[PDB]
């Protein structure tokens, strides 16, 4: 997908 | 109201992504994060957001403030469904009661404790 | 496949950029030109680009062919979403059937006429 | 980022 995420530190 | 991510992307994808994203990522939820249009609050570098489902509510919270590079004297409130979600559940918990139609959960800010007004 | 472009702006700066670029540039469209990753052509010193609505793409074709500082016995081919575009079509219509959701028109180039 | 203006 386009955009991406941010993936946040669990 | 209105979230520009919703705008930016057809549904169609945002929701083929929400299905995908649940099963790659099980202990996260995807989350828009936006400003309302009338807070006299920065805009955020960015909007969307892989977060930790154990995480509360409160502690997303903080980390939102720290990405928007607010100072300790501006207040900031969240909006998901027109209300000011409690600190202490669980994004977990919000986005089970709260996620829209394409998988996606949407917080909206502001720095005044009413939205689209 | 993947325009470095992308990856350097997200979605909503590089679409921050292609709005604001369609008013200010109302005979224009907004164009990243990418070398295809197997190319054996020379890398494109710029990537962004105005173009005039009436430019033919054969007429954008030239262009890119002296930007990349090709001899005339060097092949050059365009692909815009996968399909390699006519050449009497101008940049405007090419751009109006293909530009993205971050009102950019994306064009790869390639020596050969495969992609990917 | 900056664009490259070309003429017609
Ligand atoms: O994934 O971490
Ligand atoms: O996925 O965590
Ligand atoms: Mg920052
Ligand atoms: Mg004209
Ligand atoms: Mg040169």
């Amino acid at each position: 997908e386009d955009e991406d995420f941010e993936i946040l530190s669990l | 109201m209105k979230f520009q991510y919703k705008e930016d992307h057809p549904f169609e994808y945002r929701k083929k992504e929400g299905e995908k994203i649940r099963k790659k990522y099980p202990d996260r939820v995807p989350v828009i994060v936006e400003k309302a249009p009338k807070a006299r609050v920065p805009d955020l570098d960015k909007r969307k957001y892989l977060v930790p489902s154990d995480l509360t509510v409160g502690q997303f919270y903080f980390l939102i403030r720290k990405r928007i590079h607010l100072r300790p004297e501006d207040a900031l409130f969240f909006f998901v469904n027109n209300t000011i979600p409690p600190t202490s559940a669980t994004m977990g918990q919000l986005y089970e009661d709260n996620h829209e139609e394409d998988y996606f959960l949407y917080v909206a800010y502001s720095d005044e404790s009413v939205y689209g007004k």
